[PDB]
Order: C-alpha cells, then structure tokens, then sequence
RNA sequence: AUGGCAGUCACGGGUAACGGAGAAUUAGGGUUCGAUUCCGGAGAAGGAGCCUGAGAAACGGCUACUACAACUACGGUUCGGCAG
RNA sequence: AUAGCGUAUAUUAAAGUUGUUGCAGUUAAAAAGCUCGUAGUUGAACUUCUGUUCAGGUUCAUUUCGAUUCGUCGUGUGAAACUGGACAUACGUUUGCAAACUAAAAUCGGCGUUCGACUUAGGGAGUAAACAUUUUACUGUGAAAAAAUUAGAGUGUUCCAGGCAGGUUUUAGCCCGAAUACAUUAGCAUGGAAUAAUGGAAUAGGACUAAGUCCAUUUUAUUGGUUCUUGGAUUUGGUAAU
RNA sequence: GCAUUUGCCAAAGAUGUUUUCAUUAAUCAAGAACGAAAGUUAGGGGAUCAAAGACGAUCAGAUACCGUCGUAGUCUUAACUAU
RNA sequence: GGAAAAAUAAGUAAACCCUACCAUUUGGAACAACAAGAAGUCGUAACAAGGUAUCUGUAGGUGAACCUGCAGAUGGAUCAUUA
C-alpha cells in the first residue's frame, strides 16, 4: 500500500503494537519492514516454556 | 402489425482471457402508428406493461438512419 | 505474432479454442467422458465380492513367478474380476466362496509392473482385513 | 501487395516537398479548370487528364495549383465520368478476359486470372457502395458489364 | 500491414540500444510515439531528439544514451483499474525500482507511477526499463 | 412458496440488533406494525438485550403480560413480544418513568437515547404521502404510519413534522430543501447528520441528495433515506454518540488511545 | 396478417447438474467442487383432480387411476405413505 | 510422521504437460499442396501545440535556519509536475447568489477642484440548472443480506474460538464493546482532457442574423375575430476566410 | 508445372512516373478456382518403353534384382479422381 | 323456497393400448476376430551402396517379408568439373 493508506496507517500500526505486547520487536524497530526479519527462533523464545527456563525458575 | 424487432449490440467480457466477444439481444417493440418506421434505423423504447408474449417495450422516439445494406452486418456500440 | 490471436475483441475465439484444443488431454478426456463410471467398480473405491476360484498367474519379462490371484464376482456390478492376493501366505486364508473386499493398485489402469492383466488387490476375507490374518496375534477363523 | 503471398515491390511517385505551385508557371486556378474540363469533355479520365497537364503543359500537380483535386473540379463542372476509373477499368479487362476465354474455353491460367479480377471488382463495389458513391442496387454479374458495352 | 506504430517505433529503438546504435531513425511516427518518447526522455532514458517534417507523417531521430535496457508495447492495451496495478508492476517491470509502465488515461499519458499520483490510470500502453 | 413466512433465524436477524451469534437458532420476528421488518426493534429485543431489564425469554412474557403495564410506545400501552419500535419513536418504561428515542448509531446499531420529560412530549414525524380523500378533505401520512386529518396546507410530500404527543398536535414543520439538517434512516451512510446541499432529481426513477456536517464531510444518499432532523442547522433532538458523525477507524483510534 | 430464432450457435442431445452465499489448493492468472445450517426453487410413492381458506394443487387434508402398505366373521374398513 | 500412521479412488499443486499471463509446430507430435474469398479478428498519420504569471500543496535537493529527541516539524532556494486560476485569435453560455475591484453620475464635509465615505454599470471568482455527436474505458460515491475470508479491540488457562468483558476502593452504580476492508460481471448518480469506435456542412446544404409569409399553439374568464408569445415551414437579404 | 520456329488471343511482375482514387486494406470457418503420376467412364491414337502375363538364365529356392517378348497404360478429346 | 341420490354437456385429464422416435444402461456364441510374447516354422525386407539404395503416392501381382511400372524426395552411398 501507499505509505499514507488509511488502511496501512491503521492496520500496520496495530500489527506492530501487537509485536510489541508480545515483545518480538524492540521499541526502536517500528517500521513494518522489520516485521519480516523475524526468526522463528525469536518467536519461540517468547513461550511459557522458553520463559520459565530462562527465568532460572527451572533446572532445564 | 405495429410491432418491430430492435437489435442491441454489446460486448461481453471474458474473465480468463481478459477480453471481449460480441453479442446481440433481440427485442420485441410496439410501434404506435404516429411515428413512421423504416428498416435499419435507431429507435428509443420505453418500459411498458406486457402487451403480448414478447412485447414489453413501446417506441417513444425514432431517429432515422442510413445503413447501406445488411442490417445484420451492421454492429454498432450505440 | 504467434498462432494465438491477440485481439481485445477476440476473446470468444481464444475461449472456444481452449475448450477445443483441451480434449487433447487424457486426464480431461477421461473424467469428461464418464469413463470412470464404466469400469468394474463403477467409479467406486472398493467393491465386495465372492471368490470364484484361486488361480495363479505368471510374472512377465525379467521376472518369473507364480502370483497368487483370486477370480472374484462383484456384487451389484456382477463382473469377473482378476484380484491379486497380497503378501506371502495370503492365499492360504482365502477360502473359495468367501466374501472379499477389493481395491485397485496405483492409479486404475496399469497393474504393478510384474503382473499381467490384474488390476485389483484383495484386502478382506469374510470381512477380516488380510493384514490382520497375516500377523498371528491379530485374527483368524 | 494485393492477392500476392510472394510477389511485392515499389513502383514510383513521390510528391516533392514544396507545397506551392512551381515558379515558372502562371495560371489562375480558372485557366487550368478550363483545360481540365475542356480536355475532359473530349472524353478523358481524370487519371489521364492529369498526365497531360504534366507531360504537355508543365503543371506538376493540379491539386497544388488549384487547391482542387481533378475529379472534384470535374464533378463541379458537370463533366463527371459517371463510373470511376477504378471500377470501370477492372470491369473492362474483367470483360476482355471473358471474351478471350470463350474462343479458348480451355485456357485455365486465364480462368484463374479472371477469378482474381472479378474478386477485386466485388471489393470495389463493397467500397464504392458504402460511400454512397454508387447506387446500392449495383451488381456486376455479366449484365452489369454488358450493360456498359452498349 | 502496419499497426501500433508505437510498437513499430519502439522495438526499432530497442534494437538500437541493443545493437549499440549511436542514434535511431524511426519512420512512421505519431503524437503517441512522441509523447512516449518525451516521457522516456524526461525520465532520462533517451537523449535529445529531432522530428523531421515528412510531409506525410513525420520521421523522428532519437539520440541513444545507452541506458535503455528494453522498451516495448503491450499487444492490445488492456484496461487496468488502479486495483490492477501490482499485478502488472510485478509482471512487466524487472524490479520494484524501475517502475516504468506507460499507461493512457483520460488524464493523458502518465508513468506507471504518476497514475497513482493522479489516482486514475486506465489502459496499458507500453513499458521501459 | 407454501404461503407466508412466519419465523426468523438467529443468523438472518439484522446486524442492527447487535445479536448473539451463538445465541440460539431463531430470534423474535417483528410483528407486522408501524415499521418495516429490517427497520425495527421488537420489544423483546429492546428489554432483554438492550436495556437488560428482562433477561431470559419468560422474563419478557411477564413484563408485557403483567396486569400492570410497564411499557409505553408513543403514549400508548403495548403488550406484544415483538412490537416493531421504529426510528424516531418514544418508549416509556412505566415503573421507572424512563423515556427513550429509537435511533440508529453512527455505525448503524439501534441505540436508546434517554429523554427528559420534555422531549418525551414531542416526536419527529416524516411525511409519507399527501393527498385529498373523502368529502373534500386533506390527508397527510407519516413514516410512523400516522394518518393525519386536516393538516397545515404548506406541507409538501417530503416533509418533516414535530409532533406534540400530549395533544396529538403538530407544530413547526420543515421540508427538505437546500440548507437543512438531516438524519439518514438507512444506507451505507445511516446514523449521519448533516446540512443538505442540493437535491438533484433524475425522475427516471430515483433522485439523489448530498450533504455536509461537522468535519465537513461529503455525503451521498437517495432521498427516501433522508429524514429532516431540523430546519436550518438547528437539530430538533439530542443525538446519540455525541453528534451524528462517525470517525475514520483512524479518528476513533486517535480519539480513544490517541495514536 | 405471416411472422418469431439462428455461426455474436438457434433447434436437439448429455450431465453421478437444483442455482447462489460459498468450499479445497493459488506468486499472479488459474484448476476442481458445491447433496449438505443462509436464501430462493422443487417435491413428498408416480401422476392428475379438488374441498376449504386471506393463504396451498397442500399433502403429517380429500377423489380416481398405476404400483403398493394394514385388518377382516371376505360383507367391508384404514387419521394407509418416515425425502420429520 | 507420532495419538496417530498406512491404503484405494476422485480431485489441487508440481503441469510454461492445455499456455490469456505462458508453451510448442525443419528434423522430436505438429503449416494445410496451392490461390480466391462474406462471417471473425486486426488496422497508418493531422485537429489548443505553447508561453507568461499567481496560487495551494508534493516531493526531492540543500557549502542553511528555528524545535524535538531517540525520530519529526517549520523556513528558504532550486526543480519538477500536479493542480487550479488568469491572460494570451485559447474548455463554454444563461441564470440566481455572493462578490470582488474599477470607470462614471449623485449626496455629504472642508477650501470649480485636492480628497474622502456612500450609489448604477462591470467579469473573474463562488454555487445550481441548460450545452460540449454517441459509447467504450477509467475516478468516485449510491447498491452489492447474514454467516464465511481478511481484520481492530479482546490472556476463552494458550489455542480452536466466543464477542465478550474491564473496576466494589464512588456500587441499589461505573467504564468500554460488537468497528473495518474485498465483493470483479449487468444495471443506476456522477468527474474526465488519453487510446478506440462513432458522428457533424458536398447533390447540397449547412451555420448565425433580420424581415416577410404560411401551419401549430400556452397564459389573456370562456367562445370568436384580430394581435401576440411560443414552436415548426419556406422565401429573401445580411454576416462569417462559408 | 513450364524449354523447336513463326503468327494471333487475354494475362503478369519488376522498373519509371511532379497521373488520378484517396482506405479502399492483413489474414480467413463457411464457400469456390486449380492440383505430374497412377487410377476410372465413353471415343480416338498406338512409335518407344513397359505393371499383369509368356519365356529364357541365376540360384539350395526366384513367378526377384540381368536378358527375349508382351497387354493395360504411357499420347489425345470429353467426363471423374485429389493424393 | 332451500335441498340430498340420479342423470347431462362442454372441460381438466389419471391410467391403458396402438403408431412412430429419443436417452441411459446392459447382453450375446462355435468358427471367427483382436492383444501381447518368444533361440516356434519359412525365408531374409530394412540399417552397411544390407547384392549396386531406401522412401512417398497410386496400380498390379505374390507362401511371407515384398517385387514391379509411372511420378516424386532426399532425410542418400554427390553439397563439386564445356577448357
Ligand atoms: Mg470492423
Ligand atoms: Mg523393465
Ligand atoms: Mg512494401
Ligand atoms: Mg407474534
Ligand atoms: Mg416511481
Ligand atoms: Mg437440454
Ligand atoms: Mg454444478
Ligand atoms: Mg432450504
Ligand atoms: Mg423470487
Ligand atoms: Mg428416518
Ligand atoms: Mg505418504
Ligand atoms: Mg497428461
Ligand atoms: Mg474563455
Ligand atoms: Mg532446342
Ligand atoms: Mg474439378
Ligand atoms: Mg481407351
Ligand atoms: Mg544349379
Ligand atoms: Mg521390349
Ligand atoms: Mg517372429
Ligand atoms: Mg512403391
Ligand atoms: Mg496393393
């Protein structure tokens, strides 16, 4: 879409806002183009599993 | 008797090939004596109640026109 | 230009051409000519039948072997069928006149490279999956 | 190059640039219009008349000088050659063929050639009729041709 | 016979840059041929160009820079809603970086891109990159 | 078809009722009344899902059947599970003296506006047809299927009247003409309120209209969908969701979460 | 009175064809399905006829025929039609 | 692969192996032996180009300015093009509105004039209706049911997904929701300058204009008779680079 | 498909054009004109070569490749056949 | 005056029969026929100029492949020889 598309401007932002609530992109990574460079390895790390362990809350 | 057939010429689009083909619908038109007919002229019909099996259109405005021969050959996106 | 015509007004032409030149496809020509309905199963995936007799058939070209086969009579269809009985001892379970469930072998047409005119597989004896009869701990009558 | 999948070239004729009339010549449009219609009266083709005015009386392109195309000049002056050169001639030879064919009812190459020539004539009729430049009921068959012979 | 001289002229030209010709003479020319030309010129593909007055239908001579990679027309000039654009941009153009799909509009003739500005576009004409 | 339909399906019942998709399978089918099927809100919907005074289905059955009379529509008592309360109506909940406007959202959902004993008096009527009937007498008719006897003569067919329910009296009308305020009863643009720009009639069978409003937006709709909410800028009733004006999904965000 | 339709495919035939909303895979374009919750249509064993009513040729109403289902003291009877 | 996994059959993709996009056709399958030819398909080039200036943004550039920060705004130039105006033999005319300024005339004041305020005339601009041959095609909005697809909000224990839910620390009450997009094909409203087709004055006649004459006719209470407005028919004369 | 001379009959390309006409055109289902041989019908004609056939020879076999003869055809008029 | 059975004519028209035709299925045999395979049998066509070449068309003959006449094409065993 055009960079000033009523749609993009709204859905684009909201998609990002969601990448933020789940913390996949850091504050300083707004621009949509970044939505793509997302490792499945990164999205895997934000799981109750990957977290409980990386929170020294488990032995493994 | 005071009834005529008008032929409309339109194009139809073809989703796949992204192009058109020619097509023609024939129409039963009723002609009040008032205007004088002639074959091969453009006519204006209105939507009048069913007058017969086919008829459902009456002539309201007639324009005389010249086509040198075949009315069938004649095909105009009028 | 090439053979095909590139007119914006000539869609019709291209259209009819494709519908026509398309009969040259067997896959098309096949289902289009209700051919599937005329085979022994009448389109069906499987068919029940009665064993008419266990016959054996010889392997082809570089292979030489006695294949196990049962001649079956399909129920509503009522046709003579050539059916290959699978694995090793298999035919030892098929008693003549029992009820059998048959299905095709790799796309209905060419039989396995080895077999001659057989187009079917036998999967059930008296309504008992063969595999089941093939492994002791399963079933037997 | 008309009815010819194989033969084709370039005869000649390229009107010179300068759209005005040649210097050396002096002739009010009218002067020419007389010669033109006079010559025409004698029974000439606008096709042939123009040829004279070029070969004889140094008038390269009557159109450039009058601001009028020959056939037009002629039509304005009643001296209009009824049937156009185009059709006229084609029909002429189209006919000549038929006569020759008769005494040579076996000459096949000529049967063929006529087929092409008669074909053309039907192409002109289609045309000349559509430009309301010839009555719609016009029809070249054998009687249309012999009709002009009388 | 002849048709879409824009195509006649266009390829004659491509054949030029492709052969490495220093300049080209396009024989049958029209307003279209010229507009397209000044659009390529304006975008910087072709160089200076002169129109000779053939008392019949002008002849044009276009100087060849050496940046034209390809410039052709498109068979029947289909109609193209603004919605039909990406289809053609990903289709004709070698990238999302040389956007040059000339179209005809009611708003005249615009670059593949300009048509999005004016917000209309319509029938395809040709392409160059 | 067999005869005349008689039910209604959950799935098929208008999005204006903001209905429960999972709900059941049906939905109270509006009873033939003052307003058309689609343009209406059967009471059961009005109390159960709307007000929420009722709840389960039997809850209604009590309310409208109870010998006390708890529901009033335009100064009258109603006891029909699905009376089609329509646009610009006035509903009173006896036992609490509640007064409501039956008006559409800006997003097209039926909204209940709370009125003061003041507006609860007047109700806005739109003129259906106008012709003279029996023994030389003039009759006017309102969308609300009101039939009027001896009405002021300066009233053209597409008018809008202010009605004093208390006296079943008319007062201050106002036709639709370049320069008025309007509400659109239905369409891809319902719930909007703006200034009429001009009305281009095309007679061929369908006239159109244009409009402006707060943020000066351009609106387009067919006359049949224009309801004159007032004459010359001043609206005549309090509107729901602030002023009758909807926001871009973009304006909603910036107003709420301020993006 | 003699027209009406037709290669811009009439007329006729096939369809394991009730039409849509939609369903499966899809770079784009396509390919194949839609009995089946929404809508519209058709039908209630086949076929025709009708009473009644605001409303159906209804069909969980009636009449006759074709083929059938249930009882019988064989005289006669059935509010006999599960594609709810 | 894993509470799942084989198999049979129809079907999708791989199939640029049915191809409009996007195939092949000397020899691998495939140009007809060859010509004519109505349907069909396809068709050359010309018709305000262009310039000047103003304005609104737009961008981009920046030996640059003011603000903010974790990335934007304002300002200036140049530039392009858009737009929209205007004017230039140059896309319109009437109306009503509004009007913006100017040329005269009036009135009022001071000393016929120096000047000022206030009137008639005047078009832009500013809307709405009537016109620019007729369509194609494109813009845009009206219409395109719901459910489904996309999709916003929303921790149903995640999730399928439902459309709910959020805060009792204002709790006989509070806050917030049920949004949005796509919908091609045919119809409607509408903006339009390109391509494309179609059309206007050539037998002549057309165009604009004045008068004359004849036919037809609305309002004049109505009927006549005149006249007259309004349409149409001609004849003539004038105008126009016919 | 067309090569002896000469004479008629209608035709054709290309070139040459400061001649007219001014889109008249490209290709084409239908639908037609042609299309060596061989072959067919009814007449001509019949020199040479020659399918079938009759013979010699060659071969294990030869009604085949060589040799001696020979009918249809090959030539023609008028029909038909289309590869 | 209303009104049951009965009877009546024109009508809608069930079923049934006859006369034609369509669609969809399904059926049939000895001998025959077709399909596929081979170090069956007889010979050798074709490739090699495969006994001095294949091949196309048409015609005629023959255990068989095929031979033969007339006309072609090289995909040939030639891209070539007036002095
Ligand atoms: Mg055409
Ligand atoms: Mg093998
Ligand atoms: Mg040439
Ligand atoms: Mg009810
Ligand atoms: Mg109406
Ligand atoms: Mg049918
Ligand atoms: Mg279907
Ligand atoms: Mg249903
Ligand atoms: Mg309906
Ligand atoms: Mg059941
Ligand atoms: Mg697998
Ligand atoms: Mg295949
Ligand atoms: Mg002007
Ligand atoms: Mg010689
Ligand atoms: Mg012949
Ligand atoms: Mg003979
Ligand atoms: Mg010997
Ligand atoms: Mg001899
Ligand atoms: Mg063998
Ligand atoms: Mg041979
Ligand atoms: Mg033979």
């Amino acid at each position: 879409l055009d960079p000033k598309d009523p749609r993009r401007l709204f859905e684009g932002s909201a998609l990002l806002r969601r990448m933020f609530k789940y913390g996949l992109l850091s504050e300083q990574e707004r621009k949509l183009d970044y939505v793509l460079g997302l490792t499945i390895h990164k999205l895997m790390e934000r799981r109750l599993q990957t977290r409980v362990f990386k929170l020294n809350l488990a032995n493994s | 008797n005071r009834t005529v057939i008008i032929r409309r010429d339109y194009l139809h689009y073809v989703r796949k090939y992204n192009r058109y083909e020619k097509r023609h619908r024939n129409i039963p038109v009723h002609i009040s004596p008032c205007f004088s007919v002639k074959e091969g002229d453009i006519l204006v019909a209105g939507q009048c109640r069913p007058i017969s099996k086919t008829v459902r259109f009456n002539a309201l405005q007639v324009v005389p026109n010249e086509i040198i021969g075949s009315v069938r050959k004649q095909f105009l996106l009028f | 230009g090439v053979g095909k015509p590139r007119g914006i007004r000539a869609g019709r032409k291209l259209a009819r051409h494709r519908k026509d030149q398309r009969w040259a496809d067997n896959d098309f020509n096949k289902r289009l000519l209700g051919s599937r309905w005329r085979n022994p199963f009448m389109g069906a995936s499987h068919a029940k039948g009665l064993v008419t007799e266990k016959i054996g058939i010889e392997s082809k070209q570089p292979n030489s072997a006695v294949r196990k086969c049962v001649r079956v009579l399909l129920r509503k269809n009522s046709k003579k069928i050539a059916a290959f009985v699978p694995m090793d001892g298999c035919l030892n379970f098929l008693a003549e006149n029992d009820e059998v469930l048959v299905a095709g072998l790799g796309r209905q047409g060419h039989a396995v490279g080895d077999i001659p005119g057989v187009r079917f597989k036998v999967v059930c004896v008296k309504g008992i999956s063969l595999l089941a009869l093939f492994k002791g701990k399963k079933e037997k009558r | 190059m008309q009815m010819k999948g194989k033969g084709k070239g370039i005869s000649g004729s390229a009107l010179p640039f300068k759209r005005r009339s040649p210097k050396w010549l002096h002739m009010t449009p009218s002067t020419v219009v007389d010669l033109s219609v006079k010559l025409a009266k004698k029974g000439l083709t606008p096709s042939q008349i123009g040829v004279i005015l070029r070969d004889q009386h140094g008038i390269p392109q009557v159109r450039f000088l009058t601001g009028q195309k020959i056939l037009r000049i002629l039509k304005k002056n009643g001296c209009a050659p009824q049937l156009p050169e185009d059709l006229y001639f084609l029909i002429k030879k189209a006919l000549s063929i038929r006569k020759h064919l008769e005494k040579n009812r076996k000459d096949k190459d000529s049967k063929y050639r006529l087929i092409l020539v008669e074909s053309r004539i039907h192409r002109l009729s289609r045309y000349y009729k559509l430009n309301q430049k010839l009555p719609p009921k016009w029809k070249y068959n054998a009687q249309t041709a012999s009709a002009l012979v009388q | 016979v002849k048709v879409n001289i824009l195509a006649e002229c266009l390829k004659d030209l491509v054949n030029a840059e492709k052969m490495g010709k220093k300049q080209v003479l396009l024989r049958p020319v029209s307003k279209v041929v010229l507009k397209f030309l000044r659009i390529m010129q304006k975008n910087g593909y072709i160089g200076e160009f002169e129109v000779i007055d053939d008392h019949r239908s002008k002849k044009v001579v276009v100087e060849l820079i050496g940046r034209i990679n390809k410039c052709g027309v498109i068979s029947p000039r289909y109609d193209v809603p603004l919605a039909d654009f990406e289809k053609w941009t990903n289709n004709i153009l070698p990238s999302r970086q040389f956007g040059n799909v000339v179209l005809t509009t009611t708003y005249g003739i615009l670059t593949h891109e300009e048509c999005r500005k004016r917000h209309t576009g319509g029938k395809i004409l040709g392409f160059f990159y | 078809a067999r005869g005349p339909k008689k039910h209604l399906k959950r799935i098929n019942a208008p999005k204006s009722w903001m209905l429960n998709k999972l709900g059941g399978i049906w939905a109270t089918r509006p009873s033939q009344g003052p307003h058309k099927l689609r343009e209406s809100l059967p009471l059961s919907v009005l109390l159960k899902e709307r007000l929420n005074y009722a709840l389960n289905g039997r809850d209604v059955t009590l309310i409208l059947n109870d010998k006390e009379q708890n529901v009033f529509v335009d100064g009258k008592v109603r006891r029909d599970k699905g009376y089609p309360t329509g646009l610009m109506d006035v509903v009173r909940i006896e036992k609490t003296d509640q007064s409501f406007r039956i008006l559409y959202d800006t997003k097209g959902r039926f909204v209940l506006k709370s009125l003061s004993k003041e507006e609860a008096k007047y109700k806005l009527l739109k003129v259906t047809a106008k012709a003279i009937g029996p023994n030389q007498i003039p009759y006017i008719v309102t969308h609300d299927s009101r039939t009027i006897r001896f009405p002021n003569p300066e009233i053209k067919i597409g008018d809008t009247l202010k009605y004093d329910l208390v006296n079943n009296k008319i007062e201050n009308f106002a036709h639709l003409e370049s320069g008025n305020v309007c509400y659109i009863q239905q369409g891809n643009n319902i719930g909007r309120v703006g200034i009429i720009q001009h009305i281009e009639k095309h007679q061929g069978s369908f006239d159109i209209c244009h409009v402006k409003d707060a943020k000066g937006n351009a609106f387009a709709t067919r006359l049949g969908n224009i309801f004159v909410l007032g004459q010359g800028k001043k609206s005549w009733i309090e509107l729901p969701s602030g002023d009758g004006v909807r926001e871009t999904i973009l304006e909603e965000r910036k107003r709420k979460f301020s993006y």
